[PDB]
RNA sequence: CAGCGAAGGAUUUGGUGGAUUACUAGCUAAUAGCAAUCUA
């Protein structure tokens, strides 16, 4: 109900929900807008500050983020909601019932797709404003073509081409005309994962057992195939920089760092994230950028960053395990008891029923840090139980 | 008599000669001019 | 004396990125 | 603390099957209630029993276990007879059956249907907006097989056709413990740490009234017209109610209050 | 950072050029051979001609080092300068800098090799700028006079930083600061990416192969009560171990086999992966002693294998592969052996195969069987294939003089095992 | 060499000049509309110089099989799934509820056993109150609680037949010259034995005392021998049923300890064997199931005074047998000194020596041991003494080797003087002087 | 000496990361372009 006292302020102490997020640049800056729960929130990527949340909370939760150069889309139970600064600019209401499930910025034509296999893309008016605010068409997967969706993506250098990304097929689109191009060949299980690659034209896809196949669509075939035993995978992406590297993200919380020169695990994560809140719900290199961006389901984002070679002659055989970077959480279970420490009303204080305690501070939320479960010694000669 | 072939199975293990830090240092001794299938023979003889 | 393992500052360099924008067309 | 894990009456209360652990073993005994030592034990210490319940006829428990099977297990022959699988090994948390037909659900919150009398499973469903699961009740209206009652940390209501929430309801802030239909419209329940039972109509959905305990609940057992609801506290005490839904008009306290001490103070 | 740091990174930068009288002479003094103020008036030509020479009889007692007389030892080359040209050809500059160092990594004890690499110190400037494949190609040779020498003229890489109180030390370093300059992955990843090259360019040898085993195993041995730093650590002794395998030398193939059968008594490893190092040990068999050897390391696997399915049958293609590469009269000799090595799990496994993937020789089981004891799951499991296999295909002598062999030995067993499956009076009509 | 022709992009173009980012991508100045495919292919160069070309694309298009399954599988150890053993030098030990914070107890815990197939532990202390716990791993409860007045408990252990395994009996002794048994069911029926029919003149005590089945060999009337010490050299087995004096032996030199041996004769035959020390530390080993007479006598390499002899491995008393057939020889054997050294013989070559080399002789505590007790299926050794704190080590064997990460210096062991383990459920009890019996588990079990 | 006491206990010290002010994104020639380039 509405109220005449009390009006709803924000919900602090929050940082991811499982969502995969999504990550932007603007000159030599990178920001990551990350879902919690029905709002959103824009971090930097540089201090991992809070910039930025949505104005106004959204009618269902948002199921699907995205971001281009200032805007943010947003998607939730029917629309899709462009959005600069965290201010909302312009809705877009698509034409049925169906709740929107994936969605991809490229060029002029955004694409989001519902969760019948129905792929509304839109285009701007003009081809120099801001954000596609005009239909322009309704393809639609059948059954036939393949399964039904699990995410969509415009890889690069691809006149106005795009591609879907089913359970049992890849095919691609000609958006332009509408029109259908590339079905892919077959594959025998469920794929669940599918990032592009900085490398001309190929995107690597993993699967429901723990195989990463790499397709190659100009060709038509696939290039390369990762196997890993029975890890249920749920993240990709690649390195940047010049030195390729593979990184997988299972949802039993591993991250796996591939190297692709030479097919070799450089190192391997265990337990980053929890497992039983989603693993790594989404793990991204920032482009250009040797650190990586993990955010899980259990209210955790984290940022890993991989050092310099020790070898200065041979260099790229040995290479460093990520250090541990910047990172923001809070606790990942509803908060049981809530004090307020200061009469200025700057700290207030959390502990959860996953039994950590947290100072959350309401002022400035890059100050909220969790209290410390390290013992004080017994100075009398007694030993810790 | 599941238990008893268990009980068997376990019993059927002689005992083995574990490695440890300061078991291999010796061979540093006579690394110099000795034919690695010697050299196989001798850590295969300090080891069992 | 061990092998330093040791950090840095750490530095985000300049980024370069194929955009999208390029890779759609018209009729004409 | 007890050392009995858990354990269930018979309808009608005549027979009372509790498991207990016995050197890191669980083992399920049944007693009459008027010397019985037919232990069925268990296997290993990776497989303890969640939960069971009677069934009625040839006289049977059913015992989830903490992996993915129910072990149909009857009382005379002292061995499980069948061990109704799953497709995922998780670990059940409860089961209720009426007449051939039994649900089961998950800790991956699916549910689960089964059929006592041909050993299939009949359908396999998980629903959105309902994560943390874990006890379920078959309302009856006679052969309503439809409109089940699900449970934990805010209860919700079922259909098993359209498959969808039909009705929330004001839950606890723990998980729910207990959920014990009473009538055709009324329904106790009652989470883990709280004092507090409430009867909640299925139809309107308002609480009727709020049982307080004196100590935290346990169990409870009912009339089968829910004239009279005896609880057993955590502290070993028992409170019952006598005529809960008659108006105190909004908190009914506790009635009757029994413990057993000894002689030996 | 700070100013101070921050520009002592440009200074080591910067180290390799030379900016006037003081810090030239400071980095000309640096040599294999002469001392500080006979060195400092040395020319380029002096010990660019003795080092002509020098190579001239290294070629001639190896025939490998005219291409470094015709493009790195040439009369150009004292006129080419390191750092005054683009990285492009600076990368070619090291890389032939590296072939030459694995090439000439044997001849270090005698000094025509050291006049021979001397010049390219000394011209080059690999002391200060390729030094770390200068330190891994000479590293067997650390109780010399040439590597304390070339420890007093180094400049110490970011990875030897254990041996930075052994610089101008006359004693050498020892074998306990050997392993703890290899006792870190970091280390290991660059020293097995070394021994790749050495591989690929067949320039391993005897000693060398025989320092990087005795330092693996004793890496192994410091890592035996760390379980996490052990599982941390097997793939990559496993990746060289298979990489060493692929190499044609014996030596090379018997160091692979020695820190195969070091870390499978180190920790025990799984089925399958056990049984992937047995058929790639397997797969490129040549030489007796590799032969002899290679027996000894699957013996001494099998042996280190617990858990259910220990005994179990190996596959056919893994088999017959076995057979192919070891006739049945080598394990007759081999079991044979007066030395008696704990051989029971494979001999078992071995009797199950032959008896389920070949059912036609069992003169060969009953031989073996005789000639070495072996316990009773063993036997029992044996005999139970073996009740299998004389009721799938029809009785023989062979098969029933093994069988009242078990009934003169031990009668219960084969009677617990008709109890499990018949009886005796059945085994008597399929007698 | 494309799988696919998309047929619409050759017939486009476009100006690139509208913008400052496709500007760069011209070749003349005077070039403003360029084809569909042509441009495809500069922006394609664009983008392979704006990210270069790596070579693992352009590598292949999926002695081998260890590199395959090395990059594979990332846990490397195969314990995950059976194990059938222990893992040496490291187990996997937890903590559960203390047993005796229900009930406590007062004096010591001298004596310390558990039901052969019930969930039952038995405590007996100075106090003269012995002890019966159902015990398992949350909240463990005491059953009954006997005490007699005026017996000062020391050694106590459960018994029942193995004929029709309905009998448990309960026997305790202390320091007094009477002993007494126990039909236990569920106000109790205690006797009390102290006829010493054959020898009376040779005990001060009886204060040691085991318990162990025979058959009669011409029938098979399996039943059960009190055996009880003396002070010479001797040591008498009696009956557990009647109470009957069936024989005695006398070794030369004081008896310090003693243990029993079966082995398997036939399907339902099997012979008993008493093995006994002296503080000299030369055994003798004889068959009982005939009269008494020593069929084997050896010595141990060491020891001044050895102080207590424990036989492991298949049964024993404290993994005892149900069925007859049930029953197993034994493997290891073990004989511990005053000084610390306890040596551990093997017994599958050992019946052949007349004098066998120690299989190992360890020492790793240092003080006199007082317990030693073997695992119910012989894997774990259990060293303890009486004279410091934390002092019990546990080894594993075949391989003889001390566990190192337990117990460690935190454990809250006390000062150990009893020590008992569960014949199934690897479930481990140890007892004080100061009142507490604390209880671990073994997971492996 | 004691007791405390779940597969160690107790200290010295470097580096990195987060705070120490109250969280509206980068650059430039700034009612716009850039983020692949401000050049013709």
């Amino acid at each position: 109900k509405n109220s005449k006292i009390f009006s709803p302020f924000r919900i602090i102490g929050n940082v991811s929900n499982g969502v995969p997020f999504a990550t932007g640049t603007l000159g030599s800056t990178f920001y990551i807008v990350t879902c919690v729960g029905k709002t959103f929130q824009i971090y930097d990527a540089n201090t991992l500050h809070l910039l930025f949340v949505s104005e106004k909370e959204t009618p269902s939760s948002i199921v699907a983020l995205s971001a281009h150069f200032h805007y943010v889309y947003a998607a939730y139970e029917n629309k899709v909601g462009i959005y600069k600064r965290g201010i909302e600019e312009h809705l877009l209401e698509l034409e049925t019932d169906a709740n929107v499930e994936h969605l991809c910025i490229f060029g002029d034509y955004l694409c989001a797709s519902t969760d019948d296999n129905s792929i509304f893309i839109y285009k701007k008016s003009d081809p120099q404003d801001k954000y596609p605010s005009e239909f322009y068409t309704k393809l639609t997967v059948t059954e036939i073509q393949g399964g039904e969706i699990v995410s969509l993506q415009h890889l690069a250098t691809y006149l106005n081409k795009l591609t879907v990304v089913t359970k049992s097929n890849v095919l691609l689109f000609n958006v332009r005309t509408g029109k259908l191009v590339f079905t892919s060949n077959e594959f025998p299980d469920q794929i669940t994962t599918a990032e592009p690659a900085p490398v001309l034209d190929i995107i690597a896809l993993g699967t429901v057992t723990g195989e990463v196949i790499m397709f190659n669509m100009r060709k038509g075939k696939r290039i390369r195939t990762i196997k890993i035993p029975q890890s249920r995978i749920s993240s990709l992406s690649f390195r940047t920089d010049g030195s390729s590297h593979l990184s997988v993200g299972t949802s039993s919380g591993d991250l796996i760092f591939y190297d692709l020169d030479r097919r070799s695990r450089i190192h391997v994560l265990k337990n980053i994230h929890r497992e039983s809140y989603g693993g790594v719900t989404q793990a991204t290199f920032l482009n250009g950028q040797p650190i990586i961006v993990t955010s899980g389901g259990d209210n955790s984002l984290k940022e890993y960053v991989f050092d310099p070679s020790l070898s200065q002659g041979s260099g790229d055989v040995v290479v460093q395990p990520p250090r541990y970077l910047r990172s923001r959480g809070g606790h990942s279970q509803p908060p049981s008891y809530i004090a307020f420490a200061d009469s200025q009303s700057h700290f207030m204080l959390s502990a959860s029923k996953d039994r950590s305690l947290w100072s959350f501070s309401l002022r400035k939320d890059a100050q909220s840090q969790e209290m410390s479960q390290r013992l004080h010694k017994k100075q009398d000669g007694g030993r810790v139980g | 008599d599941e238990e008893d072939i268990a009980l068997e199975f376990i019993n059927g293990e002689k005992k083995d000669k574990l490695v440890n830090m300061n078991s291999f240092t010796s061979m540093f001794d006579n690394i110099q001019n000795v034919q690695m299938d010697t050299f196989f023979d001798r850590v295969m003889k300090v080891l069992t | 004396p061990k092998v330093v393992r040791e950090a840095k500052k750490v530095e985000m360099t300049e980024a370069r990125a194929y955009n999208a924008d390029a890779d759609t067309a018209k009729a004409a | 603390d007890s050392p009995v894990l858990q354990s269930a009456y018979d309808p009608s209360g005549q027979y009372l099957c509790y498991v207990t652990v016995a050197l890191d073993k669980q083992r399920v005994g049944v007693q009459p209630t008027q010397w019985n030592e037919n232990f069925l034990y268990l296997e290993d210490s990776k497989l303890k029993v969640t939960c069971l319940k009677w069934v009625n006829d040839t006289v049977a428990i059913i015992l989830g276990m903490n992996n993915g099977e129910i072990w149909l297990y009857s009382v005379l022959a002292n061995e499980v007879t069948y061990k109704f699988t799953t497709g995922n090994s998780y670990e059940i948390k409860d089961i209720d059956l009426m007449g051939n037909q039994l649900w089961c659900i998950d800790s991956s919150d699916a549910f689960y249907q089964f059929d006592l009398l041909q050993f299939k499973l009949l359908q396999h469903f998980r629903i959105n907006n309902c994560v943390q699961l874990n006890k379920l009740t078959i309302v009856p209206a006679g052969d309503s097989v439809a409109q089940l009652l699900v449970a934990s940390h805010s209860i919700s209501l079922i259909d098993i056709e359209e498959k969808k929430v039909v009705m929330t309801f004001p839950g606890h802030v723990s998980p729910v413990s207990t959920l014990q239909v009473i009538t055709n419209e009324f329904f106790i329940s009652g989470a883990e740490g709280d004092r507090f039972l409430n009867v909640y109509d299925i139809h309107s959905g308002m609480t009727k009234c709020v049982l307080v305990a004196e100590s935290d609940i346990k169990e409870l057992s009912h009339s089968g017209q829910a004239d009279s609801i005896a609880v057993t506290t955590e502290d070993g005490s028992l409170e019952i109610f006598v005529d809960p839904l008659v108006s105190g008009n909004k908190s009914k306290k506790s009635s009757k209050k029994i413990q057993i001490v000894s002689k030996d103070g | 950072s700070s100013l101070s740091d921050q520009l002592a990174q440009v200074a080591s930068n910067n180290a390799t050029v030379a900016l006037d009288r003081k810090r030239r002479q400071k980095l000309h003094s640096a040599s294999l051979i002469y001392n500080s103020k006979t060195a400092a008036t040395q020319d380029y030509d002096f010990i660019f001609e003795n080092a002509s020479k020098a190579l001239e009889e290294l070629s001639q007692i190896e025939p490998k080092f005219a291409i470094f007389s015709r493009t790195l030892f040439s009369e150009s080359s004292i006129s080419l300068d390191r750092n005054v040209q683009t990285k492009e050809e600076i990368k070619d500059l090291d890389n032939a800098i590296n072939a030459y160092l694995l090439l000439a990594s044997s001849k270090w004890y005698l000094a025509p090799t050291l006049h021979a690499t001397e010049w390219l110190v000394r011209r080059f400037q690999i002391h200060v700028k390729n030094t770390e494949m200068l330190l891994l190609s000479t590293l067997n040779y650390y109780q010399t006079p040439v590597f304390k020498r070339i420890l007093s003229i180094i400049k110490l890489p970011p990875l030897f930083n254990c041996l930075s109180n052994f610089v101008r030390s006359e004693k050498p370093p020892t074998a306990l600061t050997m392993i703890k300059l290899f006792n870190d992955m970091d280390f290991l990843k660059l020293y097995t990416s070394y021994l790749d090259q050495c591989i690929k360019h067949n320039a391993t040898y005897t000693n060398q192969l025989l320092f990087t085993t005795c330092c693996f195993i004793n890496v192994v041995a410091f890592n035996s009560n760390n379980d996490e730093k052990l599982n941390q650590l097997v793939p990559i002794l496993l990746e060289i171990s298979a990489k060493l395998l692929a190499s044609k030398s014996k030596d090379c193939q018997i160091a692979a086999h020695t820190i195969l059968v070091v870390f499978a008594t180190a920790l025990p490893l799984k089925k399958t992966i056990i049984l992937a190092a047995m058929e790639t040990i397997l797969s490129n068999l040549d030489a007796k002693e590799a032969k002899h050897s290679a027996l000894l390391t699957i013996c001494k696997l099998f042996q280190t294998l617990k858990g259910q399915g220990n005994v179990d049958q190996l596959p056919s293609k893994i088999f017959k592969l076995f057979d192919s590469k070891f006739d049945t009269v080598s394990i007759l000799t081999f079991l044979d052996k007066e030395d008696k090595p704990v051989c029971d799990k494979f001999i078992t496994s071995y009797t199950r195969s032959i008896a389920r993937y070949d059912r036609s020789k069992l003169n060969i089981i009953l031989s073996l069987l005789k000639k070495i004891r072996l316990e009773r799951y063993e036997v029992r499991l044996i005999i139970t294939d073996l009740i299998y296999l004389s009721e799938i295909l029809e009785d023989k002598s062979q098969l029933v003089e093994l069988f009242e062999y078990f009934i003169s030995i031990n009668e219960d067993l084969v009677l617990k095992c008709l109890k499990s499956l018949g009886l005796t009076g059945e085994l008597f009509e399929i007698r | 060499e494309a799988a696919w022709i998309d047929s619409d992009d050759e017939k486009i173009k476009v100006p690139i000049l509208v913008t400052n980012k496709t500007k760069k991508l011209r070749t003349s100045y005077n070039e403003s509309k360029i084809n569909g495919v042509h441009y495809i292919n500069r922006l394609r160069s664009q983008f392979e110089k704006i990210y270069p070309r790596p070579k693992w694309v352009d590598d292949e298009s999926d002695i081998n099989a260890l590199t395959k399954i090395l990059s594979t599988t990332y846990n490397y150890k195969d314990t995950l799934s059976n194990s059938k053993l222990l893992p040496p030098k490291k187990l996997d030990i937890v903590r559960l509820k203390d047993a005796n914070a229900s009930h406590p107890s007062h004096s010591a815990i001298q004596s310390l056993s558990f039901h052969p197939s019930k969930p039952l532990l038995l405590t007996g202390g100075y106090d003269k109150t012995l002890r019966i716990y159902h015990i398992d791993g949350k909240t463990n409860h005491l059953v009954t609680s006997l005490h007699l007045v005026g017996s000062p408990i020391q050694t106590c252990t459960f018994y029942t037949s193995l004929s029709n395994q309905n009998q448990q009996n309960i026997f305790t002794a202390g320091r007094r010259r009477y002993m007494h048994s126990w039909d236990l069911s569920l106000t109790a029926k205690i006797e009390k034995f102290s006829r010493l029919y054959g020898h009376e003149s040779t005990q001060r005590s009886f204060e040691n005392f085991k318990v162990a089945h025979l058959q009669n060999s011409q029938t098979n009337s399996v039943h059960g021998i009190v055996l009880l010490q003396g002070n010479n050299g001797w040591i008498n087995i009696l009956h557990s049923t009647s109470g009957l004096w069936l024989m005695g032996c006398k070794i030369e030199g004081v008896i310090t300890d003693f243990c029993i041996d079966y082995q398997p004769i036939s399907r339902g035959k099997f012979r008993t064997i008493l093995i006994a020390v002296n503080a000299y530390g030369e055994v003798w080993e004889f068959d009982l199931n005939k009269n008494g007479h020593v069929i084997r006598r050896w010595k141990d390499q060491g020891g001044v005074g050895i102080t207590k002899i424990q036989v492991g491995g298949g049964t024993t008393t404290t993994c005892p047998a149900l069925q007859i057939s049930k029953i197993k020889q034994n493997r290891w054997l073990a004989v511990g000194s005053e000084s610390g050294f306890v040596n551990l013989y093997d017994r599958n070559n050992a019946m052949t020596s007349s004098t066998p080399t120690p299989v190992a002789a360890l020492d790793q505590l240092t003080t006199t041991i007082s317990n030693l007790q073997f695992s119910p299926d012989g894997q774990i050794l259990c060293m303890a003494s009486r004279a410091v704190k934390d002092a019990l080590r546990l080894v594993h064997l075949p391989s003889c080797s001390v566990f190192s990460n337990w117990p460690t210096s935190g454990t809250p062991l006390g000062k150990v003087t009893s020590v008992a383990f569960s014949p199934s459920g690897g479930l481990l009890a140890v007892g004080n002087e100061q009142g507490k019996v604390r209880l671990w588990k073994l997971n492996h079990y």
